[PDB]
């Protein structure tokens, strides 16, 4: 019924949430593709032999930005990345980089900016990653 | 923010109630016009076949209806 | 430079072609250049001031004229191909002249190893590497 | 053998169906009951046709030992969690005691501190993140 | 490769066949190989560049030709047919041409090794091969 | 070998496919996204060929570290901020270690003081100002 002798997707005015969800088997992850993200639509014949270095190169032709926090993987598009900068009264950027790295939500494409030793850093990218860097930063001060 | 988010799963019943009877030529017309008028003029068409998984907002089935 | 006859069946030829036409008396056979055979005839198509692509081959070449010519480059390339073909023959050049529009009509696109044609400002294909 | 022949099916009459093979009763969101299923299927391993079919369809699941839930992808909420005075290998030695650890997804943090990260279906997070602070409240 | 008669139980069909046919003067009775008769058949249906499937069992072959072919597969397929037919008849291999529609047409698909075909953004169609 | 044949796109369509010999996501304005453009671009040398097109088209550009902005030049804000406890230097100092010093627009201040004057995109000038005052609360 399906004639074709590889293995393959075929996307014919796919929209971006239903062409990702084909992917998240070769990804072992489910893929979360935001409100604005899916209306863009993309269409060809695509194959998948790893994954993590195709939706890198396909987040810059399309224009995306993404995270994998160890259970899904999120897919924003590029103009929903937003910026935040807050102080730490006593603990280190150096403590909490052992935090993330020890954890492991440590993201070596958004990385945290500032001083080695001081209070305050500069952080940017998808929303669930600032949303989660700022949330765990005032909630280690106020237990220490 | 927040109490909007708790309100839609209280609206669930009036959202289908305005579906079933409004028309689908008309909430497809009030959908595009609303994403014309928050994006811009370069922003994609929505045609018929969102109508399986997504659906429309309470602000286009209610003048559509 | 095509050919590996000798002297003696070479005579054999020009028997066999005065048998086959009456009239003639007797056939005379020169062996012609084959490099001045498709200089004269890039340089007969630069004179014109036509765009070409020349495609280099064994045993041929041929010649590729493509657009959106305008009136004034037909008819120049109309009458250079047909004083050509009286005086060497649609055997070894090939002429290939054939008027198409603009290809992918109005498309943006990203060419080169890694291509993709834009059918909308929210929209990408990804055929063949443009 | 058996199996199941669904023709246009709304996942809510083909997961119930699966319900007897798997020994728990499923619960379908109805976020996730507006997708669609056909096709002849047959449960000789259902417990890997679960896990295949929530890759290939897009769905997160849980099991908490009483039933099956189960949502589309985009219902994933996560939350961040400070316990002031016990430790995560502690708290993760109440779920490995208790039932509820799952290890698709498990506690991002530090071994020994208070802050950690939860991410999953919204009956998991809720029900760790009302635990955890139902444990700040005893010390 | 089918049958065993020997020398005089072929020599009594020749003169049993002989007697039937008033107007011949002797029936000359030769054999051929088997496995030539399924080779020129798929010989020649290679050489059309015609989609087919080969189902071999004991005492006989069959072709299948399925599809949504176009209006000049269908034509190169009588004309290959009708001239295989002539020389050798339909009693050891036999052709099957059945035309069909295609699903996959606005359709987009996986193939490979879990298959399906989402026939809407909102259904999926696991098919069994 | 490679190169974008824009026809009449809007400044978000084109900037996009320089974003692959751009190593960073580009994030193009809402106002500056209304500017078109034709022509046979050749993408080989990114970061002079946007330079070049910033100053001709009339834009302002800032990469911080992870995307590159792009504003229209009609959208440039400055501010004067004082410091109490902290001088220029040490704020500088800051900046050049961690990689947010930006030479096109730079501090204009006495070299050891707590009043200084900054200008430059909408993103640069907001976080500028809000590292600067939450030192000296931090002092």
């Amino acid at each position: 019924k399906i004639p074709v002798t590889g293995s393959g997707f075929v996307a014919k005015d796919d929209s971006l949430r239903t062409f990702f969800d084909a992917m998240a088997l070769q990804l072992k992850e489910p893929v979360i593709v935001s409100k604005m993200a899916a209306r863009k639509k993309i269409t060809g014949n695509f194959e998948f032999h790893d994954p993590n270095a195709l939706l890198e190169k396909l987040s810059l032709q399309l224009g995306l930005i993404w995270y994998f926090d160890g259970q899904a993987i999120y897919i924003y598009d590029a103009s929903e990345m937003r910026n935040a900068v807050v102080s730490l009264r006593n603990v280190s950027l150096n403590e909490f980089n052992n935090f993330l790295k020890r954890s492991g939500l440590y993201n070596k494409n958004y990385p945290l900016r500032g001083d080695n030793r001081k209070g305050t850093f500069y952080v940017s990218g998808p929303p669930v990653y600032v949303d989660m860097v700022v949330n765990a930063a005032t909630m280690m001060d106020k237990q220490n | 923010s927040s109490l909007s988010k708790h309100v839609d799963e209280g609206l669930d019943g009036y959202r289908d109630y305005l579906i079933k009877y409004s028309d689908r030529e008309l909430v497809q017309f009030f959908e595009n016009a609303q994403l014309k008028r928050q994006y811009g003029e370069e922003t994609e068409t929505v045609k018929r076949d969102k109508d399986e998984i997504e659906k429309p907002s309470i602000f286009a089935l209610l003048p559509a209806y | 430079q095509r050919n590996t006859m000798s002297k003696k069946e070479l005579e054999v030829l020009s028997q066999k072609l005065r048998a086959l036409m009456p009239y003639a008396d007797s056939v005379n056979i020169t062996l012609m250049d084959d490099v001045t055979a498709a200089g004269q005839a890039e340089a007969g198509l630069k004179q014109q001031a036509l765009p070409y692509s020349r495609r280099n081959h064994k045993g041929g070449v041929t010649f590729v004229i493509q657009g959106a010519l305008d009136d004034v480059e037909i008819l120049r390339a109309r009458q250079f191909v047909d004083s050509y073909y009286r005086t060497w023959g649609g055997r070894y050049v090939q002429f290939a002249i054939e008027l198409k529009d603009d290809w992918l009509k109005g498309r943006s696109f990203q060419y080169g190893a890694e291509g993709y044609i834009k059918m909308s400002p929210g929209h990408w294909y990804f055929p063949s590497p443009l």
